[PDB]
């Protein structure tokens, strides 16, 4: 936010009134700059785990399984997954997300946009520093990390396992022998292929991510715009217009007229900053338990319940998303109950 | 951090110099014009020789206007402002006399007559003199002067050098000299020399005189912000240009001299309005204030005949020796704005009251008439005048004409006429229509006589009612409209409505009566012009989203700056480059200009490799401080962006049968920071 | 203000003043509130951090450190504390020839704790963390069903 | 919080000029409703499992 | 106020009180954002154990 455009616009006598005043620019920028550095640190510590950029083995079955919907599609200019592809649509993102230029606003033919009724009163968009195709490569080494190697990428180097002789394992620690595995490695590789299927098909009828993700979006955009309506408010002022004010009262009477409004946009400058404090606090929440679920669900397999899930935890695998991240949970879920006296 | 006139940093300064006919190979030259004061002026002259002897202050520099002098002679200043007839070419008198009883007679040669003077200041000498050599001027002498509500400021600073023809670089903090009250509009300027050999000029006609080569420097002060640094004293110590360069303008939003290594955005220190715009309607027609406010009978106040102002202009200039005020009070309004404004409806609202009940004409008051004449609203928004006029409306038998009302059932409603002349019963008894007892007849004349106190005279009041909406304006001020500056970031005021944009042809289409149109946020974005009908559209002079990286003060002084969202061939245009600094130009064209995906980056140079980021741009590019010896030979450091890496590209050999097992370990010892608790303060 | 002005018309000026200040420390009091909860939610995560790191062995992964963890020590700093985790990250990472089930008698053999590893036209079985070869015997295995495991590779199991 | 009520109580004078001094009462009730959907969610994700 | 002023100084002295209220009605919002979200991390605490 750049104060005095917000509040005084282009108005040296408006400019000086608010040098006098106080210092509370300084202060309110100071806040939102740590908001927005911390907006890139929790990116870094949920994609950013590993440093290696595995490349996507150029096998595409692993004793079964098929993957071909979660692994990077080279056809298209984003290298992202046909998933990720799906989960970019359901978040509309009708925001500064989709750029804007200036030479949009200069040249106008019917009525200013409110996207540059923000940017003419000092709000401006900082863009994220890692681009969504640096996500997209962060999740895609995961994944191929995760496919080829298990456990062992998270805790060290890559150790290059069999997919079908790994799962045997993930079998293994949840309380089931191996050979249950084998002996139905194609009915278990068949029930996987099933369950990414449905969640695709799923995935394209009812919106249901647009849940958490579209509402923080709705929730930033509306304070925007909020902070900009809110230009019209008198605050006990003769009018909400400057140019009013300073057109038909003189410096001694106008500059009581314009202290009103001094106050009463600083106010409104100052809720902006803390409501936006206070979110930027439940989203760091929300990003520390997604590295949290990261490290312990894709880089290993979890013991604790429900936090991987429903079932027993087996495997997990992320997916990108706007100003956000999925999890694909796979878990076991006995099925059958039959009686026996014990 | 103040705005206020200052001298801008790396300003042009223009050189003037002397005849120096005894080091010049036998030639002369005698040039010391009359220039221009333009709110200030910063003076500065090295010299050797005590040749630069004070200034002349004025407009026309003749008798016909006051003016100012100031001439340093050798012991005591004197300043005077008196009415000087200067001459073409002033210079001051004598040099010097070797024991010929003539030693130091200085007489003027300024001007030939001084007359009406106001004021006389004398005091002890400026900062040195009466030295004499050569090939050194061990003294630089720095004045500015101001002009500001009547006062005459002058600030100085005096220190020693030994230079040939420079104006030694550095910084310079002047302290006040004097604050004269001397009162005069000051145009243009000129100074005094003093070119004198045994005599002040040839034997006829000529200089022929000592010249000792007379140069000094001249610069203009301009509307800035500047942040400056206070020492213990009280001493300027340091400053900082906001409005020179992205440095500056990055030491400015952070109030601090020292910059660290980061990415900052900022403060639009950058263009100031150099000129204003008025648009006024063609009105040419003078109101009828000579037969509004000069006429022969007034209305009874109780019958208070409204009447309206169409197309003309108010010029309340013409009633100066015609009338005189004894009030006028405007609402809503300033008296001084009067002479701004256009008002699209005005109404008058004459008639006649005694001097003690002119006071009840104002919005919230009570009495006989605010109850039962006249009653002012609450938002009146209009201007009242009143004047005694027991010189039209007094006569010598008594003037009962100007009748009032007394007795009303109720009070009137604000602009509410009632001529009702009925009977007032006043106790309960029926009036049948007939003075009696408790009916009293509700009007009741004035009596004017011209042996009446100050408080029973009559007195014209006029109440003014006029309304400022998007209609067209039919009464307009006595402002005469300028040109139209369309490109170029402007104060404009069209119909009384103020403004700074950039004035731009615009396509949007008004109604037939529309004047301007708004936004989502209450902020005027067109404006029609009334003397071209035409509608062209306001844009903000301020360009935000533009972001300085620098690696610190402390480690260089090059940075790049970040045009978010701007197209690189557009960002002369988006900042308006050619209201800029030239310092500001470097960066707005450029030999290295790079377009990222968040904006036009330029200062730095884009290279193709990546490495870790150290300082991020944004959209996948950082940037950072990297020397250049092993990229070039005898190379300074520079900045450069790259777009960052990920980390190392690795593949992992995977396959049905193969599997990697550790054959060694290594134990590792990492350690991890977390705050605990903070300070606890009341 | 008090030196200049009468009260009726300093109290215009205080109340200024006074309104200003109250904000200044509202203001000052609605930031440290920000900052005590952020601050909380480290000090409960540390609080986490120390029973799950130095009062025990965690499974958790990257909790207590990068690789596996060991143990881990506590140290006081300035308002904070600073955990010493001890890790294990197996480093030498030689490839082998590995295969599950060899079928031995008409049977499969499926191992407890262990992969088996091929030495070259010989088979063993390991642990996964570490390189340490036994003999394929009746107890580093067991059994289970026919040979219909996908690889199920022929050998002895003595 | 019913934002009239509090500040103006019955008071059409006040009522007016609360209109046209600014709309913060709408912001101020969007984060009241926020915190009380909350409060359901919390007794619903602890409880309802 | 209402009873002894004109509207043209009442609302001078009523623009203090509205003030006044609104700064104490955000007072109050804020500070119940505060406490809830203090609540939202202990309730996700509970729903964990
Ligand atoms: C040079 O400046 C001196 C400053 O003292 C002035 O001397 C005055 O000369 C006038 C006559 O012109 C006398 O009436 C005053 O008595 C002198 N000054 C004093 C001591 O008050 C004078 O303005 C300049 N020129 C001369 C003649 O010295
Ligand atoms: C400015 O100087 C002029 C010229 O001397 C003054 O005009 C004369 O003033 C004298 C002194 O009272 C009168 O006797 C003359 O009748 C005036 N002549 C004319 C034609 O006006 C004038 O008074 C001076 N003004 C000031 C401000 O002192
Ligand atoms: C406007 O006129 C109405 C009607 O003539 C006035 O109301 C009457 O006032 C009289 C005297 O106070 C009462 O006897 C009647 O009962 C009222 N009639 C009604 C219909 O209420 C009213 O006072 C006038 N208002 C003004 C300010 O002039
Ligand atoms: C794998 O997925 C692709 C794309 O959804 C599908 O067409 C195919 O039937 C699946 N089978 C393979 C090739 O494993
Ligand atoms: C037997 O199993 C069924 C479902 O598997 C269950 O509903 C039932 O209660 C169990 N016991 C008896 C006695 O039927
Ligand atoms: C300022 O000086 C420069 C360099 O000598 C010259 O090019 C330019 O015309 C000067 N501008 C003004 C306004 O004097
Ligand atoms: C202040 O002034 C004194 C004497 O005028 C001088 O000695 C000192 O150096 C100055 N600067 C300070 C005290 O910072
Ligand atoms: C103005 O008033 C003076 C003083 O009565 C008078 O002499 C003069 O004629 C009037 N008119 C003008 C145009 O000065
Ligand atoms: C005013 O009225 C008088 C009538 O005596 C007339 O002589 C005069 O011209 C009028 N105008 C002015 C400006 O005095
Ligand atoms: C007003 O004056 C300008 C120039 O003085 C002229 O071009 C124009 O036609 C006039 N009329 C209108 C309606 O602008
Ligand atoms: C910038 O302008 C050039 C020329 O006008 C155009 O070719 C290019 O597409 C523009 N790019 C952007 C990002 O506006
Ligand atoms: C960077 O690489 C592009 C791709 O070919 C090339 O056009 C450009 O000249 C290179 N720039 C530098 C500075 O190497
Ligand atoms: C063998 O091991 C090395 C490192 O231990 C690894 O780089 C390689 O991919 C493995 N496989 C082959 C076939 O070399
Ligand atoms: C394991 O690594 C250490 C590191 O120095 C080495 O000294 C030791 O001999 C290694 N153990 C082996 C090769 O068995």
């Amino acid at each position: 936010v750049d104060c005095t455009m917000y509040i005084c616009g282009d108005s040296t006598e408006c400019s000086n009134l608010l040098l006098q005043y106080g210092s509370f620019c300084t202060q309110l920028n100071r806040a939102l700059t740590g908001i927005a550095v911390e907006q890139d640190k929790n990116t870094q510590e949920v994609f950013a785990q590993v440093k290696q950029i595995y490349k996507t083995p150029p096998i595409k079955d692993f004793g079964g399984f098929n993957f071909s919907q979660i692994l990077p599609d080279p056809s298209k200019p984003s290298k992202r997954s046909f998933i990720e592809d799906l989960l970019f649509n359901k978040v509309t993102l009708a925001d500064a997300g989709f750029i804007k230029q200036y030479g949009d606003c200069l040249g106008d033919i019917a009525a200013r946009d409110l996207i540059c009724a923000q940017k003419f009163n000092g709000l401006t968009v900082l863009p994220p520093l890692l681009t969504d195709e640096m996500i997209a490569q962060y999740t895609s080494a995961l994944l191929a990390g995760t496919i080829t190697s298990g456990w062992t990428f998270g805790a060290g180097a890559a150790l290059q396992i069999p997919f079908a002789m790994q799962m045997a394992y993930r079998f293994n620690g949840i309380g089931v022998t191996q050979n249950v595995l084998y002996e139905n490695q194609k009915l278990i590789a068949n029930q996987f292929n099933s369950a990414i299927g449905k969640i695709q098909d799923s995935l394209s009828s009812t919106a249901s991510a647009l849940g958490k993700l579209q509402d923080v979006v709705n929730q930033n955009a509306q304070a925007l715009n909020t902070l900009v309506k809110q230009l019209s408010s008198n605050f006990g002022a003769i009018s909400s217009v400057l140019n009013d004010i300073l057109s038909r009262l003189d410096p001694p009477e106008a500059e009581v007229q314009i202290d009103r409004l001094i106050t009463g946009r600083l106010q409104s400058l100052q809720t902006y900053v803390t409501q936006q404090l206070i979110r930027a606090a439940e989203i760091r929440a929300s990003a520390n338990l997604a590295a949290t679920k990261m490290s312990e669900c894709v880089l290993g397999q979890s013991k604790r319940v429900d936090f991987c899930g429903k079932g027993y935890h087996l495997m997990s695998f992320p997916q990108s998303a706007p100003h956000g991240v999925v999890f694909l949970h796979v878990t076991y879920v006995p099925a059958q109950e039959k009686n026996f006296t014990t | 951090l103040t705005q206020d006139l200052f001298l801008p940093f790396f300003s042009n300064v223009t050189w003037f110099h002397a005849i120096h006919v005894s080091g010049t190979n036998g030639i002369k030259r005698f040039d010391n014009p009359v220039l221009p004061f333009n709110d200030g002026v910063y003076f500065a002259s090295t010299e050797k020789s005590n040749i630069i002897r004070g200034w002349i202050f004025g407009t026309t520099l003749d008798s016909k206007t006051q003016s100012l002098l100031i001439v340093n002679n050798a012991t005591n200043v004197v300043i005077k402002v008196c009415e000087f007839q200067f001459c073409n070419d002033p210079f001051l008198g004598v040099y010097y006399h070797k024991n010929n009883k003539s030693w130091m007679e200085s007489e003027f040669r300024v001007y030939s007559s001084a007359n009406n003077c106001t004021f006389e200041y004398v005091s002890q000498p400026f900062l040195m003199d009466l030295e004499g050599k050569q090939g050194n001027f061990k003294n630089l002498r720095e004045f500015v002067f101001k002009n500001i509500d009547g006062y005459f400021k002058i600030y100085s600073k005096h220190t020693p050098i030994n230079l040939v023809r420079d104006l030694p670089p550095g910084f310079s903090a002047l302290e006040p000299l004097v604050d004269l009250p001397i009162g005069i509009n000051i145009t243009r300027f000129q100074t005094l020399l003093a070119l004198h050999r045994s005599y002040l000029t040839p034997g006829d006609s000529s200089s022929g005189w000592t010249a000792g080569a007379a140069a000094y420097y001249v610069g203009y002060l301009q509307p800035r912000t500047f942040l400056l640094k206070y020492n213990e004293n009280g001493t300027i110590t340091d400053a900082v240009d906001c409005a020179l360069d992205p440095l500056s303008e990055t030491k400015c939003t952070l109030k601090s001299f020292t910059v660290e290594k980061g990415i900052y955005q900022t403060s639009n220190f950058r263009v100031q309005p150099t000129d204003s715009i008025v648009r006024f309607p063609n009105i040419t027609n003078l109101c009828p204030f000579g037969e509004v406010f000069n006429a022969t009978t007034f209305a009874s106040v109780y019958a208070w005949n409204r009447k309206r102002i169409s197309n003309c202009v108010a010029d309340y200039s013409v009633l100066y020796n015609s009338t005189s005020f004894s009030t006028f009070k405007c609402y809503g309004v300033s008296p001084t704005k009067l002479n701004d404004l256009c008002f699209t409806n005005v109404y008058a609202d004459s008639f006649v009251i005694t001097g003690d009940e002119v006071r009840q004409i104002a919005p919230g008051q009570t009495g006989k008439i605010a109850d039962y004449n006249y009653k002012l609203p609450d938002d009146f928004t209009g201007c009242v005048i009143a004047w005694n006029s027991k010189h039209i409306d007094a006569k010598e038998g008594g003037n009962f004409n100007y009748l009032y009302r007394l007795f009303r059932k109720a009070n009137l409603k604000p602009f509410e006429r009632d001529i009702s002349t009925e009977i007032y019963q006043a106790g309960s008894k029926p009036c049948n229509g007939q003075t009696g007892l408790n009916c009293y007849y509700p009007l009741y004349r004035y009596g004017f006589y011209p042996t009446d106190g100050v408080g029973h005279q009559p007195y014209r009041v006029v109440v003014l009612s006029f309304e400022l909406l998007n209609a067209p304006a039919t009464v307009c001020g006595p402002k005469k409209s300028t040109n139209l500056v369309k490109n170029k970031c402007v104060n404009f005021n069209f119909n009384g409505l103020t403004g700074t944009g950039v004035l731009t042809e615009s396509n949007k289409k008004f109604l037939p009566f529309q004047q301007f149109g708004r936004d989502i946020a209450d902020t005027t974005d067109a404006v029609r012009d009334p003397q071209t009908l035409e509608i062209l559209d306001i844009t903000p002079c301020s360009f935000g989203g533009v972001s300085v990286i620098t690696p610190g003060t402390n480690a260089s002084n090059q940075v790049a700056v970040l045009y978010q969202d701007v197209n690189c061939t557009e960002v002369p245009v988006a900042i308006h480059a050619d209201q800029l600094t030239p310092t500001w130009r470097v960066y707005s064209t450029g030999s290295n200009v790079f377009q990222t995906r968040a904006g036009c980056l330029i200062g730095a140079e884009h290279v193709n490799n990546s490495y870790e980021c150290d300082i991020p741009i944004g959209a996948g590019i950082c940037a950072s401080y990297q020397t250049q010896t092993n990229s070039r030979s005898v190379a300074s450091q520079s900045i450069i962006a790259y777009t960052m890496s990920l980390g190392a590209e690795n593949s992992v050999a995977y396959s049905n049968n193969s599997i990697a097992i550790p054959t060694n370990f290594t134990i590792s010892v990492t350690t991890e920071i977390l705050p605990v608790s903070m300070t606890k303060t009341s | 203000i008090l030196s200049r002005l009468d009260p009726p018309e300093a109290e215009v000026q205080i109340d200024r003043l006074i309104t200003g200040r109250l904000q200044s420390l509202q203001t000052y009091v609605t930031q440290q509130l920000i900052r005590a909860a952020e601050i909380r939610a480290s000090a409960n995560l540390a609080a986490t951090k120390m029973s799950e790191c130095v009062l025990g062995q965690s499974k958790r992964v990257d909790f207590c450190g990068k690789g596996y963890h060991l143990m881990s020590f506590p140290q006081s700093a300035p308002h904070g504390v600073v955990f010493l985790h001890v890790t294990y990250v197996p480093a030498q990472e030689k490839n082998f020839t590995t295969a599950p089930a060899i079928c031995h008698d008409g049977k499969a053999h499926f191992p407890r704790e262990g992969v088996f590893v091929s030495n070259g036209t010989h088979w063993f079985v390991t642990q996964r963390n570490f390189y340490e070869p036994q003999i394929i015997t009746t107890d580093n295995t067991f059994v289970s069903g026919s040979c219909d495991v996908v690889i199920g590779i022929v050998n002895n199991t003595v």
